[PDB]
RNA sequence: AUUAGGGUUCGAUUCCGGAGAGGGAGCCUGAGAAAUAGCUACCACUUCUACGGAGGGCAGCAGGCGCGCAAAUUGCCCAAUGUCAAAACAAAACGAUGAGGCAGCGAAAAGAAAUAGAGUUGUCUUGUCAUUUCAAUGGGGGAUAUUUAAACCCAUCCAAUAUCGAGUAACAAUUGGAGGACAAGUCUGGUGCCAGCACCCGCGGUAAUUCCAGCUCCAAAAGCGUAUAUUAA
């Protein structure tokens, strides 16, 4: 995913973007998801940033994910 | 309630129900193979339209396609084993030429009449329901009774049957009786 | 004109989703105002008490009385106008009967000559209305 | 004015129906009608000529 | 159609021995050309008797007999027991009772079911 | 379900998943319950009583009452399929099971399939009409019996020494129609813009191809109309 906001703490919000197809209109839309992440201060990711994140066990409310790579 | 006992419809009423020449041509099929009702013609036309509905599918497919080879030759089979098709055709293009007086030629009620065992069509009927015909030993009553080549030399009257080697009929049983009375 | 985009399914998810509305037949099998306004309450039959005989002219250039009877329908006590739909069949019904009404044909609309007519009289005092028209039956008590 | 209901039914002489020998059914039913429209402008029920 | 005594030949198949049971599991199936009616059941098994050379008649064991449409043929199955102490251990309560030596039927289940919900309000000698 | 294709629409309902046991809450026991033919309380409803008191939960199966357009027996059985369990079956010695199965009711729907067949002579090659002669078969009545847990259906048979039965075959087919759409009458009576028909166009005001009837004919047929939804059109 990309990186979307950076405003909590050790944690990111990213944004997967994907086409979804509708099969009467054979047919894509622009559809997104938000995940919460959680971002280990060995990583430093912008806005705009694209990491890998792994499932890992529920760390809060809405986090299942960590930061594993950044790439800029 | 939990029964898992499948069962489906066999035929389909025309979209038009009053055209001319659709009555008139049934009529001469009622007429001509002794039917009880327009429901036997129409469901030969659906028994015709499912063929045709495959072969159609089928030879849109490739002539190598392992679909069309397995089914193609099973189609093919059928058709010959219930004397649908000639021996002389063997493309799946000669199912859809298939006509309802194709299917009609090969009920037990036909073969019948055709085989000589009954005067007219309605003879044969009357004879296949009051179990007088057997087809390989095996007494069928069942006029719409579709006989495969195979077993067409195989019919003939009854063993259990007056016309077979059967006990007298009814008449002459009763018959009897009130003579043996008075 | 439309749009033709690959990615552009969205567009016309919501053009067809708004202009569906713009059939009659469609906006009424998905609105209630119809249903709400439907004496029977999307039902086929329903059951009433014959409150008056009245007779409803027939409508230009036609000329007659359609006998009708005005019922209460037992389920929602709504006021309806229902036709008698034989020969001196008008004689089988009375007052405080209680009658099975049905549609008249056209789903809701109003029905030949008779005006604002949309049901008509199948069944009467639990037994068929055309059968005692054809004296297959007989009234009860 | 509701009075007249059932006027012409009440009106109409009753004729009762003729009694006449039963037709087949079924089967040799569909062989009578075969046998009347074929083997023997085509007109189904042409009647006799009124005025 | 000549008239002549109405005999019937049986014939099995699908024939197992089942030592686990003590018995001889088969399909037999009756052909009863001239034959007025259904074959009785008793006759079938005195012919088994005699065919399978079994020395007691009452060890064999035959059940759900269908007449074939048509006339002349009759399947059913069979069982024929090592000794008739081993089909009185092992038969089904049932089919000894149609073979004679059944248990005496037991009281109607209603009445069952009544004096066991009675007796769930008592405790002691009086349930 | 409907569908050339793309679609439209239905899915309470057998299998899987979830949830509930009048409405909420709470809980004990237990591996597992926030269990309800377990408990506790309140609310509503309600049952018994000797007035001091004590009970109830069919959205299990049958059955009721209401509600409605609208939906069966207070049946038989654990024989089969399974579940539980100290338990194989048998032997003084038969586990329970409205799960489940089997019957009753049941034109929801689906399959097959009767209501006649061959001639005779005459009359008007075939084909009608009358009579007139042969067979055949079921519907049905039964059984040495078969089936079945037991019955009941279905199959078998009407002698195997030895077994009932169609001629008006009264063992009698109906439901809608006959201007057009749409197959089938310029028929005969009655009514006279009335009664009524008519999904729509229309018919009916004295000679009605449309109403009410009769006859004849048409369509589907053990089915055929009607209403309301829905798919195609
Ligand atoms: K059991
Ligand atoms: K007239
Ligand atoms: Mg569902
Ligand atoms: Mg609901
Ligand atoms: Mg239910
Ligand atoms: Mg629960
Ligand atoms: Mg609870
Ligand atoms: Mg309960
Ligand atoms: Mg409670
Ligand atoms: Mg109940
Ligand atoms: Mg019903
Ligand atoms: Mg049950
Ligand atoms: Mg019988
Ligand atoms: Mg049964
Ligand atoms: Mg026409
Ligand atoms: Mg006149
Ligand atoms: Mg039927």
């Amino acid at each position: 995913g990309v990186v979307h906001s950076t405003k909590m703490h050790r944690t990111i919000i990213i944004r997967r973007n994907y086409l979804h197809f509708i099969k009467k209109y054979q047919r894509y839309q622009k559809r997104h998801k938000s995940l919460a992440v959680h971002c280990s201060p060995a990583f430093d990711p912008k806005q705009g940033d694209e990491v890998v994140i792994g499932q890992c066990r529920p760390l809060s409310k809405t986090i299942r994910y960590n930061v594993l790579e950044v790439v800029s | 309630m939990r029964n898992y006992n499948n069962f489906n419809r066999v035929w389909k009423a025309p979209r038009r129900p009053f055209e001319k020449e659709r009555l008139d041509r049934e009529m001469k099929l009622c007429g001509q193979y002794g039917l009880r009702c327009k429901r036997e013609i129409w469901r030969v036309n659906m028994t015709l339209s499912k063929m045709r509905r495959t072969a159609r599918l089928l030879l849109t497919l490739p002539e190598n396609h392992p679909r069309r080879l397995l089914e193609g030759s099973a189609i093919m089979r059928r058709c010959h084993e219930y004397g649908f098709l000639d021996e002389e055709k063997d493309k799946l293009d000669y199912v859809l030429s298939l006509t309802v007086p194709d299917i009609l030629e090969r009920r037990l009620q036909t073969i019948v009449f055709k085989a000589g065992l009954a005067k007219s069509v309605h003879h044969a009927r009357v004879l296949i329901q009051q179990r007088h015909i057997a087809v390989a030993k095996q007494i069928v009553t069942i006029p719409s009774f579709i006989v495969r080549v195979s077993s067409e030399r195989h019919i003939a009257f009854a063993d259990a049957s007056p016309f077979g080697n059967g006990r007298t009929g009814r008449v002459k049983r009763v018959r009897a009786k009130a003579a043996k009375r008075h | 004109t439309k749009t033709n985009g690959q990615n552009a399914a969205r567009k016309l998810v919501r053009l067809r989703c708004r202009n569906r509305w713009a059939d009659k037949g469609w906006k009424r099998a998905h609105t209630f105002s119809a249903r709400k306004a439907n004496p029977f309450g999307g039902s086929s039959h329903a059951k009433g008490i014959v409150l008056e005989k009245i007779g409803v002219g027939a409508k230009q250039p036609n000329s007659a009385i359609r006998k009708c009877v005005r019922v209460q329908l037992i389920k929602n006590d709504k006021k309806i106008i229902a036709f008698v739909p034989n020969d001196g069949c008008l004689h089988f019904i009375e007052e405080n009967d209680e009658v099975l009404v049905s549609g008249f044909g056209r789903s809701g609309h109003a029905v030949g000559d008779i005006p604002g007519v949309r049901f008509k009289i199948v069944k009467v005092s639990n037994v068929g209305l055309y059968a005692l028209y054809r004296q297959k039956k007989e009234k009860p008590r | 004015s509701l009075a007249r209901a059932g006027k012409v039914k009440n009106q109409t002489p009753k004729v009762a129906k003729q009694e006449k020998p039963k037709q087949p059914r079924g089967r040799a039913l569909k062989r009578l009608k075969y046998t009347r429209r074929f083997l023997s402008k085509v007109h189904m029920n042409k009647q006799p000529p009124g005025k | 159609f000549q008239k002549k005594k109405a005999e019937v030949c049986i014939r099995t198949s699908q024939f197992k021995v089942n030592k686990l049971l003590n018995r001889k599991q088969f399909i037999v199936e009756v052909n009863h050309p001239h034959w007025c009616g259904t074959v009785p059941t008793q006759l079938i098994r005195k012919k088994l008797a005699t065919l399978y050379k079994v020395p007691d008649a009452s060890q064999v064991s035959l059940f759900g007999f269908k007449t074939k449409f048509g006339g002349g043929k009759t399947t059913g199955f069979g069982l024929i027991y090592d000794d008739l102490a081993s089909l009185k251990r092992f038969e089904p309560n049932y089919r000894k009772t149609r073979m004679g030596f059944g248990k005496a039927r037991l009281p109607a289940r209603k009445s069952v079911k009544e004096r066991r919900n009675r007796n769930k309000k008592l405790r002691g000698k009086a349930k």
